[PDB]
RNA sequence: CUAACACGUGCGCGAGUCGGGGGCUCGCACGAAAGCCGCCGUGGCGCAAUGAAGGUGAAGGCCGGCG
RNA sequence: UAGCGGCCCCCGGCGCGCCGGGCCCGGGUCUUCCCGGAGUCGGGUUGCUUGGGAAUGCAGCCCAAAGCGGGUGGUAAACU
RNA sequence: UCAGUAACGGCGAGUGAACAGGGAAGAGCCCAGCGCCGAAUCCCCGCCCCGCGGCGGGGCGCGGGAAAUGUGGCGUACGG
């Protein structure tokens, strides 16, 4: 089918077609606004491969996130205290810029799910996203037995509890020997199971 | 119980068994193992000497279970097996000689220590030593490796 | 400050260790509750095994446990292939079936095809429809005398197998076991570089003669 | 003599029979399908090189085959990837210059 | 008051010892106690030390057979 | 209060039957085909974090893939 | 339980996991892609019949829309 042809395709971005693709789309988005409904996915195959279908339901967003790290909001140096927290602007902040637009996302649209995002364009100051969000209440996804998972309660807003494919990833969550500071639900899981006494009945 | 306790003896002896010239202040020599090297070293270095430095390799991803390896003695030998086990083996005739497996007990390498009483055995383990080997041969026996 | 003599001590107490602590003062509640839970689900499952599915016989991965025999998590497809027992079938009658484990020998497989074929004679099969049986069922009398076992099924056994008091020959007295383990060590620890000196004794012999 | 297992040396171990079996279906991943390398070789013939493939392939052109091996492994990172690199574009370099000379 | 350690004392068993975790006991006034598990001793401490490590790993004394 | 004590009302769960609707479904052998997630992995650097120590994990920036490939095998590197 | 251990630390003060082992519980699955099926798919308005206090089922509409920039059935690494 065509969708294997575009995936390779767009693993070629170093291609002069794709690189002038991704400029002009690029230099469009820096003309739009910050965050705004897009009519249709432009990675249909990326979108598909997220978990998009092209039905009711599924609404598409367009955002732009402001690049860079995170300098420490302090009034002009004076973070005051020991030497080693003197730092203000060479920080990095723990989440990623995917993770930040789909929580930005998320906060706008309130009566949405977010189900993923990918990644449409960048350029010196700007990353471009595009990410998904379902209308949990719809009938179209509300008869759909193996989609009403997302209608359930327990998934209001992932990307702020970092449970979207892009907010996991800083978690640290995994299996084996790198990711021993997560065993159990995560870093504070861990941290609590091994810093109590288990003062037992008898001892 | 508070009953028998040092305090209840102490009530009325302003001082607590403390002393009046120097008190039972908070920390008078400083916390926990403090002045290790300044002015508790001559308690560490008569009562704990190698404490400070280092020596020898570092190893990363420490499994004890590859250097599992319990040992066994020629004098507790004979006590894997059941006594009219070696009763018999002692009275038999024909030459024979009992086999001992100390694997299965969970014994994996057999040290040679105490004396061995005069009869064929079968020693059968993972590992040995050469005075064992030596003791078994001369009391008359075999020695088996199992992996 | 130390005293005279005694250890040097590194107790762990340097956080807040008191606003994090865990008395046990709910364990017998703990364990009511989880017994009544348990005869529930026993109850819930009139006729079945209480312990739940049968398991294979696994051995332990290391070399300190690798002489014991566990029970596994689930019998693999190939084991399950070879014992005629279809992958969706065995866990709806009964057999705890996972496709991760391999099979590296072949006595766990036969082992476990045993065990697999002993579960088959052994259990009472009820009918999907209680007036009309089928014919991959059970009979109607047997019925009559089915309950529950406590335990697993059929449970796991270490089993040590005597052989009888041998009589000695001169061929294993000779056999120095300790010489034997030395020179075992050493060959494992030389044979690279003997392979490499014998390949460049090679070459150079093959450079002379040409 | 005799040859009793031991725990070390070259044949360490407990003796048992192995038995051969199909490998894993999930042990085939990566391997390359016909429809796949035509798809692949479609889509390098609409697009091109990257700058940096091309810069290399000069390098190779003029035979500074070390340059172009430092200059991959640069622009890459890891030693096995650019060698594998390298190689292709060899492969395309040579494949290039036997359509021309036929 | 809790935890750790040291030593002294009392008791049980003893080259062993210890169910603390779990389970079985018609759950339930006391009883959230008590009893039992033994193919639930996994495991801890002890029974072996030494070396940085590869590793090694704990008596011998007399007569006949070629001082 | 004790009691497998009594009476009345309401709700549920489990079985049985009836009507209507959907469903036409499986296993073995042989032959032929097909099979995968990219500004992602990975590399450099910087900052934080971790018992993780020539960099455990996370993130910013720059570079930026492959398909008998890729990841891991707790000391950096090449070959196997 | 491993274990205050491997390890980190002006290697000072201090910090510090994991595998295996025994238990409590125990349950497995689904897409995209690759392909095959006349889009075989879904939402909504009108009328008729059922009960409707968790707005559903059946039929009739040359009723409207979504959707080929891809809905549904088969199918997912344990191969199909
Ligand atoms: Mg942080
Ligand atoms: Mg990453
Ligand atoms: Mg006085
Ligand atoms: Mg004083
Ligand atoms: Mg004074
Ligand atoms: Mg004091
Ligand atoms: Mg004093
Ligand atoms: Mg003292
Ligand atoms: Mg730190
Ligand atoms: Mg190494
Ligand atoms: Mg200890
Ligand atoms: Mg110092
Ligand atoms: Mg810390
Ligand atoms: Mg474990
Ligand atoms: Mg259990
Ligand atoms: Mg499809």
């Amino acid at each position: 089918g065509a969708y294997k042809y575009i995936q390779e395709l767009w693993r070629k971005k170093q291609s002069d077609v794709m690189r002038f693709l991704l400029r002009v789309r690029c230099w469009q988005y820096r003309q739009l606004s910050a965050l705004h409904r897009a009519p249709r996915p432009t990675r249909p195959d990326k979108a598909r491969r997220l978990g998009y279908k092209a039905k009711q339901g599924y609404v598409i967003y367009r955002i732009r996130v402001r690049r860079g790290g995170r300098k420490r909001p302090v009034p002009k140096g004076a973070t005051y205290g020991k030497p080693v927290h003197h730092g203000v602007n060479q920080l990095k902040f723990a989440r990623s810029l995917q993770s930040v637009a789909e929580e930005r996302a998320g906060r706008h649209c309130g009566a949405l799910r977010v189900l993923n995002s990918y990644w449409v364009g960048e350029d010196s100051t700007y990353k471009f996203f595009e990410v998904i969000l379902i209308d949990p209440f719809h009938k179209a996804i509300r008869r759909n037995p193996d989609t009403q998972w997302i209608t359930k309660p327990v998934h209001k807003h992932r990307e702020m509890r970092g449970l979207t494919s892009a907010g996991r990833k800083s978690r640290g969550l995994g299996k084996g020997h790198k990711f021993h500071h997560t065993i159990g639900g995560s870093r504070r899981a861990a941290w609590r199971r091994r810093n109590t006494l288990q003062l037992h009945r008898y001892r | 119980p508070s009953r028998l306790r040092k305090t209840r003896k102490l009530r009325g002896h302003v001082s607590h068994g403390h002393g009046r010239i120097g008190k039972h202040r908070k920390h008078p020599g400083g916390r926990g193992n403090a002045g290790g090297m300044h002015h508790h070293r001559i308690n560490f270095d008569k009562y704990h000497p190698g404490y400070f430095g280092k020596v020898g390799m570092r190893h990363y991803h420490l499994k004890r279970n590859q250097s599992f390896c319990p040992t066994v003695n020629l004098d507790k030998l004979w006590t894997l097996v059941s006594e009219q086990t070696r009763v018999n083996a002692a009275k038999n005739k024909t030459g024979a000689a009992p086999i001992i497996d100390v694997v299965r007990s969970g014994y994996y390498k057999v040290l040679g220590k105490g004396k061995l009483p005069k009869q064929p055995v079968i020693v059968k383990a993972k590992f040995f030593s050469r005075r064992a080997e030596e003791k078994i041969k001369g009391v008359g026996g075999a020695c088996v490796l199992v992996a | 400050a130390p005293s005279r003599n005694g250890m040097i001590l590194k107790p762990h107490f340097h956080k807040d260790w008191q606003r994090r602590v865990a008395t046990w003062f709910n364990q017998p509640a703990r364990k009511i509750r989880r017994r009544k839970a348990r005869q529930a689900r026993a109850r819930r499952i009139a006729p079945r095994p209480a312990a739940g599915p049968i398991r294979p016989i696994v051995r332990c991965p290391t070399v300190r446990y690798h002489t014991k025999v566990r029970a596994g998590r689930g019998f693999s497809l190939e084991e399950l292939r070879v014992a005629g027992i279809h992958k969706k079938v065995a866990r709806t009658i009964g057999i705890s079936v996972d496709p991760r484990r391999r099979n590296k020998s072949t006595e766990s497989l036969q082992a476990n095809v045993q065990r697999l074929k002993e579960y088959r004679s052994k259990l009472v099969l009820f009918p999907r429809k209680p007036s009309a049986p089928k014919k991959g069922d059970s009979s109607a009398e047997e019925l009559k005398l089915a309950t529950q076992l406590t335990g697993p099924v059929m449970p796991i056994r270490n089993v040590f197998k005597k052989e009888k008091a041998r009589v000695i020959t001169e061929e294993e007295k000779n056999f120095k076991a300790f010489a034997s383990l030395r020179m075992a060590r050493a060959n494992a620890r030389l044979f690279g570089i003997r392979a490499k000196r014998a390949k460049e004794a090679a070459e150079q012999d093959v450079e002379k003669k040409k | 003599a005799l040859r009793y297992p031991m725990a070390v040396g070259l044949n360490k171990g407990h003796k048992v029979t192995k038995n051969v079996s199909k490998p894993r279906h999930s042990r085939r991943r990566g391997r390359l399908t016909k429809h796949t390398k035509f798809v692949r070789d479609m889509i390098r013939e609409v697009c091109g090189f990257a700058p940096y493939e091309r810069r290399a392939m000069e390098l190779l052109k003029v035979s500074k085959d070390k340059r172009a091996l430092k200059f991959i492994k640069k622009r890459v990172g890891t030693h096995i990837r650019a060698k594998r690199k390298r190689e292709e574009l060899s492969s395309v370099l040579a494949a290039m210059r036997k359509a021309a000379a036929k």
